[PDB]
């Protein structure tokens, strides 16, 4: 037998969907720490060769001058919703003509991340579903925010997520660090200690991309001296 | 043009005159307006030449394809109810004004279809621009269930008379006898006026048109 | 080869390696699954049909459970098998020799509306979204320029016309009984057809009916309305081949 | 109307044992000259030619989709075209486009390739077979060619004599004309081979 | 439904799609089809597959359509398909004329093809097309060409080639007898022959066995004849002095 | 309801058959024999209509279709699939003779009818039609005689048989066949090569012929029939 | 099964097709459904289950109105129910539009079996799990009773149960007359069918729905005033005891 992309399993839960969620622990790292001054956004940019261009291969976008986003999986996948959500900040300033809350960018690309039709749908409906865990952080006027959201297309707001292949040790890890005291400051080196452990490579600064937002400025990526400048330290 | 329809106690006879006006001038002098749908049904032409052609020839062959499966020879009520439900889809832009008659199983029988997809089945029809001329004629001169002979004398009559009236209308009489066993069209049937001759020479001898270029393209 | 299967050959109607059609061939068992019997034998200025009434209950009403259907007013048939197929091609019948009136101006020939049910049903047969219908319909009619016609159509689509047919379970014994009373041929008035009719389903069954277990359906060339008898006429019929 | 906006003249003269088509050549935009060589006349197979005339659009849209539809037929089947079908397949072709119409006359002027039968006819603007047996008109100089043939035709010519006739009657037809005339081109079909020559003119 | 469907547009574990190799054995044990370029034309030799003595035989001829005015081309595969491809090339290169106004250049035409031999390999999940062809033509840009297209929705140019059974020993046959660069129309026929004994069954072949169509240059226009049952004959007749020659070496 | 299966169900197999179109020519050969004569001057097609039982009527359908007023058919396979041929056939005819004005030339009508049969091996969810067609017609001039089959290939021929026993036909007629046989006498020579095949006696009511000479095609009437059985005329 | 029950679009080599078949046994894992034709009008006894003290009496109906001059009663997986007398309703509206009075019974029966139908031949669904019966008054037809199961078969009926229990109360309607009685002197013998063949073994409980369609009313349904319906169910148990 063969069963379409619209099964249950008699445990409860969909086939494809319970697939996607282990397309995501073959990725990269990414810790998002959201604090009471801003979210810092960062990951692990796994490079593979010394030739590959370590400055073109980004995982951390700006959806809008609000609201960064880090993204670990299948990363082909994630510049479809990337584009949707980019035009859906701006379809929504451009009727209310103001900013988009974080809350609600989040919850557009998730209706779109669960819609897959093998037969009964449109010509451009997706086959299968996408293979990708986002951390959507801007800063909007309830204060700094932070969202995860999974390929089964739900999100929960955070404090302090780790998506990707070293999820479990991370996680932990953030528990023991985590809080609700914590500068923007104090974030960062708790970003890039448990990052350092988990990475089978070395940190460098080449070797991450590290975004932050805040309250007080624009989505702002760091550039490469402002990385050795907080590897000083670590 | 003139059309015109009788019926008789045999059969039909649908004639019409030839000539075709474009403008104020003659465009052809012999222009057949008798369209043959099937081995037993004609239908006359009047109006826009060019609509009722592309019409005939359409229902000739829905007529032709349903004869083949039936199997036996098709009626003339089934060509009626063609015609008129696909002018009517068009409202009357498609200017076909036909004289449908044939003979079938069930008698011979005589429709006039209007284009905006109207009938009236008769005895005795007219169509056409000098139509008024002939329907004149037919109201002394026509009889129920006369003979085949005079029927063939009254239309030529009524169509002579719709070619003197009228000026859309000169030239050869078309008749077309349909009945049950034979099929007697003829295309010269009467001819009123012929052109008279050329009382001198016109023409002229090579050597008087001049030429600039010429080349011979031969074939095989 | 030779009776084999080879892929989804038996599921759907695609080709087998021998050259059959085996959806096709299950659709006429579903024929027999009706547990119903219908004979319809031709005259020489009337036809007949002449079918089994079964009522299991009597809480079902007798008069809803017909056979007989006015497929329009100079066509009556007779529907044998699968039921609820049955009503289905009925609809269809019905709307297609409507459509035709509408057309060309003139009742259709009972010939033709066969060819158009049988057209619509091979379509089923050559996709494979779906089966044949498992249902075989008997027309009859009376045409004006070839007498009483009797038509029959099958769920692979082959009508052919007939002079006197049966369908259903029992319809191997009942063509070995009309064939040896077509090579006689009698003066096939409208009293002989109907007791052809009868005594034929009689036989087979061995049943000698009362007028509550046959519904005769009978056309005629005095008057072409498409008639279904009712009890009273079916019981003088019936009386007179006791006396015979 | 929006066929005088070019001019353009097309006639058809049939023989004994030939047949001749002849136009003008002045493309113009009403009173204006573009230019004084500009083609009315198509070959469509050897020994037979169509010719049209009217705006200068539909004359090439014509042309061109008429080419698309004989090649095309020319191929599929092995068979050259014969005349009488070219004629029907033109008709279907404006008729295909009955409203929003196409401005042009078509003057069909062949032999059938099997024999030597020679044929023409003309057709109205929404596809008329106009087929008569002396010659055949399409343009806006209609009335005047009319005129000029209806006196010089002869039942029967040679090819040599036709060619004197032809040209007579389109020299003087298309000088009473405005917007019509920078010289006639004349094909003259015999069954061996085509002859082509450009007359003299007016260049008023 | 899926239970019933033949996917025929997945990939394979190893990276190839199925049905276009089987489509190639399709072609493998089809009718031999050989083509070979020269500078004064070029011509398309092809084995008759159907002989008997009751078919009729009224055909231009049975492997070769002429596409344009300019070119022609020879099939080999499962006959079916090939009246569908020979009727959507006329109706391309017609197409072209319509818009360009002149002839279509012979590569151009065949991508147009193969640009929808290629999507019925994509996606739909049809079968795929199991003809492939030789195309002979002229344009302007290059002169005469040779191409040949396979059911992958793949083309190729050639000055030599083959399709259809034994098509391996075709190839090696040509390769060691084609001239680079000087060839005459005469030399291709007499090399043309010269393989197919090679190839067919019969080794004498007949007038009948094959059919030979070359593709000349003439005074501006193209000129594409299939050469007469008298012709091809003295193509053979003259093959067999060739070889009561060659058996002389002592 | 369905709006249809899209893929293809013929499809290649391994060694390069169209499984499906193998598996349709075995149909057709199972079916009711049938001949064809071309007789340089007219074609004759010939074939058996045998019933199973006296109950039938043979004045209800016909194996030998005309087209139109010069092209016939006659088949062996599955007579449904015959009767939507047929009716496509005729289409297309019409559909040709509406805009050439022309009546349909018969080399046309089998490309065009092959390639409804090839549709039907490339389309989705269908199965391909189970039947062969011979196609004769008399246009510009001569006769033609072609055959259709459920590939979507066809082939011209001189003679040649189809459906039953079409081995032993095709070398009957191989050896029986002479070029300018009349018009009569090759209706001898198409029933003559049906009697092989055939089982039984024959009649009027067993064999369909159909002439298609420059007079246009048609049905042999039973009475014509019976004297080319008996052979008295 | 192998190959011969996945799809409704497989004749079995017997002639069944098991997918129309397996529809069948939804309809008898459901409760039972009574229909009465008395000669003034219909009465309608659902065995409707009380599984809970949580759901609300009264309600999750298995009566509905096709029309406001028709009953219908269901048996089988309820989704579908529901699927149904939309069709109808649907059908029935459209009828008075288009033709100007009510529609007739026979006739929404046939169009009802049509729409049952048309899904059973076809892959792209499968068939209805639901048997119902409708019934419906007039005075210029009189009473009148059809049911139709998933295969899309109609017939008349002068009594008719489907459910769980179809075997057992077909055998009580017979006993009872019904050809002379008018709808006040059947309404009793419903609900006494209902309690002899219903278990409380087998349920915990049961809610008796009645429905009137007949003269009493007007020809429009309706359920049965809580009056007579008390009288009902009193005058059964009873007759249960004895």
């Amino acid at each position: 037998y063969d069963r379409g992309v619209n099964t249950f399993s008699p445990e409860g839960r969909l086939f494809q969907v319970e697939y996607a969620i282990e397309a995501i622990k073959l990725g990269s790292t990414a810790i998002g720490i959201q604090t009471s001054e801003g979210v810092c956004l960062a990951v692990e940019k796994r490079i593979t060769s010394p030739l590959m261009e370590p400055s073109s291969i980004e995982k951390i976008v700006e959806i809008d001058a609000h609201i960064g986003c880090a993204m670990s999986g299948l990363i082909a996948d994630a510049k479809t919703l990337i584009d949707k959500a980019r035009v859906e900040t701006q379809n929504h300033w451009f009727t209310y003509n103001e900013t988009m809350t974080v809350e609600s960018v989040t919850q557009a690309v998730s209706n779109l991340a669960l819609q897959f039709g093998e037969e009964d749908a449109d010509p451009g409906a997706m086959s299968r579903p996408f293979g990708v865990a986002l951390l959507f952080g801007g800063v909007d006027e309830k204060g700094p925010q932070l969202f995860h959201m999974d390929p089964s297309g739900t999100f929960v707001q955070c404090d302090a997520r780790a998506i990707g292949s070293a999820s479990e040790g991370a996680q932990s890890s953030l528990q023991e660090v985590y809080h609700k005291s914590m500068t923007l400051k104090e974030a960062i080196k708790s970003s890039l200690i448990i990052l350092k452990q988990v990475m089978e490579e070395k940190l460098n600064a080449t070797n991450i991309e590290l975004a932050t937002v805040q309250p007080g400025q624009n989505f702002h990526m760091f550039t490469k001296e402002e990385l050795e400048e907080v590897i000083k330290d670590i | 043009t003139t059309i015109a329809g009788v019926v008789y106690k045999d059969g039909i006879v649908l004639g019409a005159d030839t000539r075709a006006t474009e403008g104020m001038v003659v465009a052809d002098k012999n222009c057949s307006k008798i369209h043959f749908i099937s081995p037993n049904i004609y239908c006359c032409g009047a109006g826009t030449a060019a609509d009722t052609d592309m019409t005939t020839q359409l229902i000739s062959s829905n007529l032709e394809l349903h004869s083949l499966s039936t199997g036996r020879l098709p009626r003339v009520v089934t060509a009626n109810r063609m015609l008129k439900q696909m002018l009517f889809r068009y409202q009357g832009y498609i200017g076909a004004a036909l004289v449908l008659g044939g003979v079938d199983v069930t008698g011979p029988h005589l429709y006039s279809i209007y284009p905006h997809g109207s009938t009236d089945k008769l005895p005795y029809v007219t169509m056409g621009s000098g139509s008024l001329a002939a329907m004149a004629v037919f109201e002394d001169k026509f009889r129920p269930d006369m003979e085949e002979e005079e029927a063939k004398n009254l239309v030529s009559e009524a169509i002579a008379a719709g070619i003197f009236n009228d000026l859309g209308s000169g030239s050869n009489i078309d008749l077309c006898v349909i009945s049950k066993n034979k099929l007697d069209f003829l295309r010269p049937y009467t001819v009123p006026n012929k052109k008279g001759t050329r009382l001198g020479r016109y023409r002229c001898e090579k050597g008087t048109t001049a030429v600039l270029t010429e080349k011979i393209t031969p074939l095989e | 080869s030779r009776g084999s299967s080879a892929g989804f050959d038996r599921h759907i109607t695609i080709f087998s390696p021998e050259g059959r059609l085996y959806q096709v061939e299950y659709a006429f068992k579903a024929i027999n699954q009706g547990g119903l019997t219908s004979v319809a034998v031709r005259g020489k200025d009337c036809a007949v049909i002449v079918t089994q009434k079964k009522v299991p209950d009597k809480l079902l009403d007798s008069s809803t459970v017909t056979h007989l259907f006015k497929i329009t007013e100079n066509i009556g048939c007779v529907m044998t098998g699968m039921t609820a197929d049955s009503r289905s091609q009925v609809q269809r019948a019905r709307y297609e020799a409507a459509n035709w009136k509408y057309k060309y101006g003139y009742e259709i020939p009972v010939d033709m509306l066969c060819k158009r049910i049988a057209d619509i049903s091979q379509v089923y047969t050559q996709n494979a979204e779906m089966r044949p219908l498992g249902c075989c319909m008997i027309l009859i009619g009376i045409d004006e320029e070839q007498g009483p016609q009797v038509y029959k159509c099958d769920p692979a689509g082959y009508y052919c016309g007939f002079k006197a047919t049966a369908a259903g379970v029992k319809q191997t014994e009942s063509t070995s009984f009309l064939e040896k009373k077509v090579k006689k041929k009698f003066d096939w008035t409208f009293e002989q057809t109907v007791e052809t009719a009868i005594t034929c389903l009689s036989t087979v069954l061995s049943i000698d009916f009362k007028p509550s277990e046959i519904e005769v359906g009978v056309v005629t060339v005095e008057n072409p309305k498409f008639r279904i008898l009712t009890e009273a006429e079916i019981d003088a019929h019936l009386v007179a081949l006791a006396e015979r | 109307s929006i066929m005088s906006y070019n001019g353009g003249a097309v006639m058809a003269m049939k023989g004994k044992n030939c047949v001749a088509i002849a136009a003008d050549r002045r493309f113009g935009i009403q009173a204006q000259m573009v230019t004084t060589d500009f083609q009315k006349i198509f070959p469509m197979g050897d020994r037979l030619y169509i010719g049209l005339a009217g705006l200068a659009t539909d004359v090439q849209t014509v042309a061109q989709r008429l080419k698309f539809r004989l090649n095309l037929y020319e191929l599929k089947e092995g068979r050259q075209i014969k005349p009488y079908t070219l004629m029907s397949m033109v008709a279907n072709l404006l008729y295909e486009k009955r409203f929003g119409p196409y401005y042009t006359e078509p003057v069909i002027a062949g032999l059938d390739p099997k024999t030597f039968k020679p044929f023409i006819c003309s057709l109205d603007l929404i596809g008329c077979p106009m087929v008569t047996d002396d010659f055949v008109v399409s343009g806006t100089c209609a009335e005047q060619m009319y005129g000029m043939c209806e006196s010089l035709w002869e039942p029967n010519m040679d090819p040599d004599h036709l060619f004197e006739t032809i040209s007579q009657a389109m020299l003087n037809a298309v000088d009473r004309d405005a917007v019509s005339g920078m010289g006639v081109i004349v094909h003259i079909i015999e069954k061996d081979k085509i002859t082509t020559r450009t007359l003299k003119a007016r260049m008023d | 439904s899926r239970r019933y469907d033949s996917r025929t547009t997945i990939f394979s574990p190893e990276g190839r799609l199925y049905q276009v190799e089987y489509a190639m054995e399709a072609i493998g044990h089809a009718g031999t089809c050989l083509g070979i370029l020269a500078n004064d034309g070029v011509l398309l030799a092809a084995e008759r597959r159907n002989i008997h003595k009751l078919l009729d035989e009224v055909f231009f001829s049975e492997k070769i359509y002429k596409l344009n005015e300019d070119m022609a081309c020879s099939v080999a595969g499962i006959t079916s398909d090939a009246n569908v491809l020979t009727n959507e090339l006329r109706l391309i290169a017609q197409r072209y004329l319509l818009q360009y106004q002149e002839p279509i250049p012979c590569e151009q035409l065949v991508t147009a093809l193969c640009d929808i031999k290629q999507a019925y390999t994509q996606f739909g999940g049809k079968r795929p097309f199991g003809v492939s062809l030789l195309y002979i033509g002229w344009d302007k840009h290059y002169g005469f060409q040779l191409y040949q297209s396979d059911p992958s929705g793949n083309y190729g140019g050639w000055k030599a080639t083959c399709i259809g059974n034994n098509s391996a020993a075709a190839v090696s046959m040509l390769k060691q007898d084609y001239k680079e660069g000087e060839m005459t129309l005469k030399s291709a026929l007499a090399l043309a022959i010269k393989v197919l004994n090679k190839t067919m069954d019969v080794s004498k072949l007949s007038a009948e066995k094959v059919e030979i169509a070359t593709l000349t240059r003439e005074n501006g226009k193209t000129v594409i004849r299939v050469l007469k049952q008298k012709e091809v004959e003295q193509l053979i007749k003259k093959h067999e002095e060739e070889e009561a020659k060659a058996e002389r070496e002592k | 309801a369905e709006r249809g299966y899209s893929f293809s169900l013929t499809t290649f197999s391994p060694s390069g058959k169209l499984v499906q179109i193998e598996y349709a020519l075995a149909a057709v050969a199972g079916g009711a024999p049938s001949v064809g004569i071309k007789a340089a001057n007219g074609v004759v097609l010939a074939t058996e209509k045998k019933q199973k039982s006296i109950l039938y009527d043979e004045r209800s359908v016909h194996k030998v279709e005309p087209i139109t007023k010069h092209i016939g058919l006659v088949y062996s396979g599955m007579g449904p699939d015959y009767r939507v041929l047929v009716h496509r056939a005729r289409k297309l005819a019409q559909q040709y003779y509406l805009v050439y004005q022309e009546p349909i030339p018969t080399a046309q009508l089998v490309q065009r009818v092959a390639s409804v049969m090839q549709e039907y091996t490339q389309s989705g969810g269908v199965r391909p039609f189970g039947v062969s067609l011979l196609i004769c017609g008399w246009n510009e001039g001569r006769p033609y005689l072609f055959q259709s089959d459920p590939s979507g290939a066809y082939f011209a021929w001189k003679a040649t048989a189809m459906g039953k026993n079409y081995v032993n036909g095709k070398t009957f007629l191989e050896k029986r066949y002479n070029e300018d046989l009349e018009l009569e006498d090759a209706i001898h020579t198409a029933i003559l090569t049906l009697k092989e095949s055939f089982e039984g006696q024959m009649t009027e009511d067993n064999i369909e012929v159909g002439i298609c000479n420059e007079a246009g095609f048609r049905r042999l009437t039973p009475t014509e029939v019976k004297d080319y059985l008996a052979a008295i005329a | 099964g192998t190959g011969y029950d996945l799809s409704a679009s497989t004749f079995s080599p017997d002639g069944r097709v098991f997918q129309v078949e397996y529809a069948m046994k939804a309809v008898e894992n459901s409760s039972t459904a009574i229909g009465i034709r008395c000669k003034d009008g219909v009465v309608f006894g659902v065995e409707k289950l009380v599984l809970s003290k949580l759901y609300e009496e009264g309600s999750n109906k298995r009566l509905f109105n096709v029309d406001r001059h028709v009953g219908m009663a269901v048996a089988g997986l309820l989704a579908d129910a529901r699927s149904l007398a939309d069709i109808a309703r649907e059908e029935a509206s459209n009828f008075r539009s288009n033709f100007g009075y009510n529609i007739p019974l026979k006739h929404l029966a046939d169009r009802v079996a049509m729409y049952v139908h048309a899904y059973t031949l076809y892959s792209a669904v499968r068939p209805f799990g639901c048997s119902f019966m409708l019934g419906s008054y007039s005075v210029n037809d009189g009473a009148q009773l059809y049911m139709i199961d998933p295969s899309g078969v109609s017939y008349g009926y002068w009594g008719c149960a489907i459910g769980k229990a179809r075997q057992a109360a077909k055998t009580e309607i017979e006993k009872l007359q019904m050809k002379e009685m008018t709808c006040r002197d059947i309404v009793k013998e419903v609900a006494k069918i209902i309690y002899i063949v219903h278990d409380e073994v087998k349920d915990k409980a049961f809610e008796l729905e009645l429905s009137w369609v007949g003269e009493l009313t007007n020809g429009r349904h309706e359920i049965v005033p809580k009056d007579i319906r008390e009288e009902a169910e009193k005058y059964a148990k009873e007759s249960l005891k004895e």
